[PDB]
């Protein structure tokens, strides 16, 4: 949490919205993803957003199951995905780091026992996918008893009460489904009326113009997956020109955000 | 929050993005309307009857069980119009879905034997109907696939994951996260988020109710155990429904053992899997120790679903119902004792409770027990599978 | 002499080799008593009833009808277990080899169907069968063979003549002319010598007789027309039966067309054959202008009997009942269309019946006509003939 | 039927049996069955029976079945049949000659025609096989109407209205069956009883011994065809051979008729 209020207040006093990728970890290999998200970061990246490889994405598009494929092609493991965190948290100290997990990979060894792995590694929120307001107690309980924060979902259809209940149980910053349908402006009003976290539009981001948009609209920024994701998929074959293009992808995103 | 309580004892829940609960709670208020609603009960009831052939007859297997002291009697789930007990709750779907005003059908499919099913019951209530199957499934069920092209449906194959049931099951939820508004997914047993266990259950609730009515007629009393199959857990679940109460009645379910529990080659996740969270409910599965879903093995393609319904978890933990498993050559040594002795071709599906039912009866052949089986389909489409194997062993 | 009369006008009678009459007036004499024993009826009822499914659903189809004033209802025997009528009579026929104390079953088959009903009633009642079939038909029907065999049934291939269903009649008659003594001869049909046409008939009237009932319920009249298709003429004339007497229902038997009537490939000798003495019997049938047995020809492997049963010939020329023919083309769209509107996959057999219907609807769209088909069986062994002819053509 | 009436006259002034052989007519072609069965009486058959080529003879065994194919083969077909009857006829005035025939060939052209070829062929007797005494009529009185012997069968399980009937409608000899199937002592009295026509004992008789047990039992004569055919179908390749086989096995059965 900690990490994220420090991210927006900062932000706010440059007058401008953050821009926040998202990579599986892992993706396409250990020691690659390392570098990309030091390119990402390097670039321009206000918090990342990462994904722990998981066996049935059902929230995620071609581009992300991809993703995932690959980095299972390469044996990457959830222990491997912590350590990666730990040396992330390592390098860079300040960055927000939020994962998207599937909650099997939370359940699997314990809720609590896997919000206490993600604060010694410095993870700052954890978004479970297919874990609606619903359901969340243990999880968002769990999360807060270890400083993490638990990310909620606001999507585009949502009614009074569900905004309500996003407001009060989220941290760090809300979610903001750009649409319906998986990865590949009155609600942000609402949102801010009933003091929710800073809202960060995701789903569908792939171009600076979307992001200036987003800020505009009133939100607190931008994620995008599947366009970052594109640009590894596209560049397998050189690793090098992978991640000058992630540079200049990132960099055009984050300019717009200012 | 909801109308039902999505939770069996601990199994159970509603763990789908936030996206999808609007779709779950509208279906679950639809269906408990239509429970209410005489003209809804009564329309299901006439294509029940006069489509789908119910009731299905209740068969006493007097061969099989001679020098015995069980006596054993088949539910004929094998004569319901489609050959399998999905046809019941494919029904009832698709008059819930036109019931909400939906006019398109999403179903998922392994064996495609569900596909079968929502084809066909899309095909008479006009819904246009598209069905998500793992590409290697699509690949070893040719027949299925081209049954479902005929009766107007579009099959999309799968290659995500493993490209079996459970990734079907992925991209039928995907699709349905973004399409709900005029489509209604057509999930293929009693497993997944609130309220598809229920629901499912209530669909197929007539297997039991029937075979209490039968077997009240045929032997003026209530069987020592109803046996069935579990896969997702639908046929077993509404075999056992109407019994649940019926205290002296045992409930067994049989999971598919596969090679062998101590394998790893198996499908028996409730007795030997552990508890995760996957497609849209908490419930035993087949999982790696790092929480990787995988997939459920058996001779018989019908089994394969990786998890198991909440209720039958339940069921199980508070020891109302009793869990066994049985293994491929079990199943085929069931399946080859009915056709011999009853006349009567099983699937290999329905060939797991019948083994175990036999079992009984071998084990302890001085036992008086009444026993039924839930005959939850033919298996006129597992012959060669039975055939191939019985010639490469000479 | 005889009982009954073996005749049905000029159609009929029992031709068979002088050794074989005492087993033809043995068989004669057993019917009569089982016909007028309540206990015999019963046990027939009981096996109908619980073992095989009946009575089946007579099923209203209003989606292929849309925009006509035909209102079609389907009897379906496809429900029936095994999947076709052919159980029916097989049961009873089963019932009367017990009655005389035989102990062994002998039956020809084509398709495989007949060898398969055999098969599941022998099984189930203890009987030893012995099924004869052509050699181009076991090649052909490697499923249903291998389905007779998991039945416990001997099969026999047939390599001479044609090597199909007259051939196999043949073998079947030369082994009861040897063995009658203590085997029964299970004829696959409303056909052969007397009382063969006469007991199947009295076999499969419960076709009828439900039928009546049912659409008396439903519609609260008699149909305009009950339509059947006519391979050998059992099922048609079990739908028939009970009409006969009800001057204004009309009787439509279904004849294959093949490829074309004038392209001499087909299986219509009723109205395009001509009257001979063969297989026991005087009727119609494919012969050359030399008096040789010719084979039938049709898409459907189940209507290739060369002849047709003496019933529907008298029923003919008396004017009582019509008799029609339907090409392979005409019963491949009937098949698409059942399945594609209804969710019905029918045998290619019943689809020649379903045809006609569909162009009794179809030629005179605004004709109000209630007309009741007899599907008298499921298709799902005909999906791959379906496929392959399909994709041939692009 | 005059021809039968003279041969058992004559053969009962030598006290001997009557040995009548069978093969199927157009085997294994025309030219070669012509041969067989001047062979056949030259070598000391009393009488013939010859079938006409019929797709389906449900009444015989393997041998025969495959006899018929065989004629088949060759295109042999009911007209030629008669082509050939008129031939051995014009060569051998006196001798027995009856058809084995399938109901429909006769039927298939008018029954009363039938029979009327038969007589201007000079054919002296039928024997429909699928055609009991009970569908007799037709066939024993269009063969009365052209002085055709019909000739009924006589099983071994023969009640005594059968052989009555068998006795009464029956002309030339009554068909004694040696056993029930297919083709591969008190009765005999009783058929003598009834004045029914002369025994001819026929399935299953392949050697001399059973030729003179059938005599000594008071059979008239007795037939035997698979034997006969069988030498035809081992023999094939060998016309000549054949030939000397038949004459061979012919001679030896009708020795043991004396
Ligand atoms: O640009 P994209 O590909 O459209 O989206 C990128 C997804 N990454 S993410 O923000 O980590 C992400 C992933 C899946 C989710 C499913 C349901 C609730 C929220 C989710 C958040
Ligand atoms: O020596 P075999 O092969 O046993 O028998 C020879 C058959 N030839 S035959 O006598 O012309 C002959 C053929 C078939 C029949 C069927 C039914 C009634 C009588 C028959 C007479
Ligand atoms: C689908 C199927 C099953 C398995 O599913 P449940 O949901 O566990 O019933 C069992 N038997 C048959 C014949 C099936 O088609
Ligand atoms: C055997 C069969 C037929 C043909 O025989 P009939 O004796 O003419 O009824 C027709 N339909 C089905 C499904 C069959 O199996
Ligand atoms: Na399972
Ligand atoms: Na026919």
């Amino acid at each position: 949490m900690e990490r994220y209020e420090n991210l927006f207040a900062q932000l706010n006093d440059r007058r401008e919205g953050a821009f926040v990728p998202f990579v599986t970890l892992g993706d396409p290999g250990i020691e690659q993803s390392l570098k990309i998200i030091d390119t990402l970061i390097d670039a321009g990246a206000d918090a990342l957003e990462l994904g722990v490889p998981f066996s049935d994405p059902l929230a995620d598009g071609p581009t992300i199951q991809n993703a995932n494929l690959r980095a299972f092609a390469a044996g990457v493991t959830p222990a491997q995905c912590f350590e990666m965190l730990a040396l992330i948290r390592e390098k860079h100290p300040t960055i927000p780091i939020g994962l998207l997990m599937y909650a099997n990979l939370v359940f699997n060894n314990g809720i609590d026992a896997f919000y206490a792995r993600c604060e010694q590694v410095g993870v700052d929120s954890v978004l479970v996918a297919d874990v609606p307001v619903e359901e969340s107690a243990p999880f968002r309980q769990a999360a807060l008893r270890h400083n993490i924060a638990p990310i909620f979902i606001c999507p585009p259809n949502a009614d009074d009460d569900l905004l309500r209940q996003v407001a009060s149980y989220g941290r760090g910053y809300t979610y903001l489904l750009s649409r319906s349908g998986v990865t590949g402006h009155h609600l942000i009003e609402k949102l801010k009326e009933y003091h929710a976290a800073p809202a960060l539009q995701g789903f569908g981001i792939s171009s600076p113009e979307q992001v200036s948009a987003a800020v505009r609209a009133g939100a607190a920024g931008a994620i995008s997956g599947s366009a970052i994701v594109k640009i590894i998929e596209k560049n397998l074959a050189s690793p090098k020109q992978m991640l000058a293009e992630l540079r200049s992808f990132v960099s055009a995103m984050k300019a717009a955000s200012r | 929050t909801t109308l039902l309580n999505p939770y069996f004892g601990e199994f159970g829940g509603m763990y789908v993005p936030q996206i999808l609960m609007p779709a779950l709670n509208q279906l679950e208020e639809a269906f408990v309307r239509a429970q209410k609603d005489p003209e809804f009960q009564a329309q299901f009831a006439d294509l029940l009857k006069n489509y789908a052939g119910r009731p299905t007859a209740l068969t006493k297997c007097q061969n099989i069980t001679a020098g015995t002291r069980t006596t054993l009697y088949l539910k004929r789930e094998d004569l319901l119009h489609g050959g399998a007990h999905k046809t019941n709750q494919v029904l009832g779907q698709a008059l819930l879905a036109k019931r909400m005003g939906k006019s398109e059908i999403i179903a998922e499919t392994g064996a495609g034997q569900h596909g079968v099913a929502s084809a066909l019951a899309s095909a008479l209530l006009g819904l246009k109907c598209r069905i998500y199957m793992g590409a290697k499934d699509v690949e070893r069920q040719s027949p299925n696939v081209f049954r479902m092209r005929l009766m107007g449906a579009e099959v999309i194959p799968v290659h995500s994951g493993s490209a079996t049931l459970k990734d079907a099951c992925n991209e039928a939820l995907r699709d349905w996260s973004g399409s709900y508004e005029t489509a209604h997914y057509m999930l293929g047993t009693a497993a997944g988020p609130h309220p598809y266990p229920t629901i499912v259950r209530e669909f197929q609730r007539m297997i039991g109710e029937e075979t209490k009515a039968q077997i009240l007629d045929k032997e003026g009393r209530l069987p020592d155990a109803v046996i069935a199959c579990v896969g997702g857990g639908s046929n077993a679940i509404g075999m056992f429904a109407d019994f649940i109460n019926d205290t002296s009645v045992g409930l067994i379910g049989v999971e598919p053992g596969g090679h062998g529990i101590e394998t790893g080659e198996h499908g028996a996740p409730l007795k030997h899997g552990r508890v995760g969270i996957y497609f849209g409910m908490k419930a035993p599965m087949m999982q790696t120790a790092d929480g990787q879903i995988e997939e459920s093995y058996s001779i018989s393609a019908g089994l394969d679903f990786p998890s198991v319904g909440p209720q039958h978890a339940y069921l199980n933990s508070i020891g109302r119902a009793d869990y066994v498993s049985i293994t491929d050559d079990e199943a085929l040594e069931a399946f080859k004792t009915l056709c011999r002795h009853e006349g009567i071709i099983p699937a290999l599906e329905s060939s797991h409770a019948l083994a175990h039912a036999l079992k009984m009866m071998r084990e302890q052949p001085e036992k008086e027990q009444l026993l039924v089986v839930n005959l939850s389909g033919r298996g006129d489409k597992d012959i060669f599978t039975v055939h191939d194997i019985l010639k490469a062993r000479g």
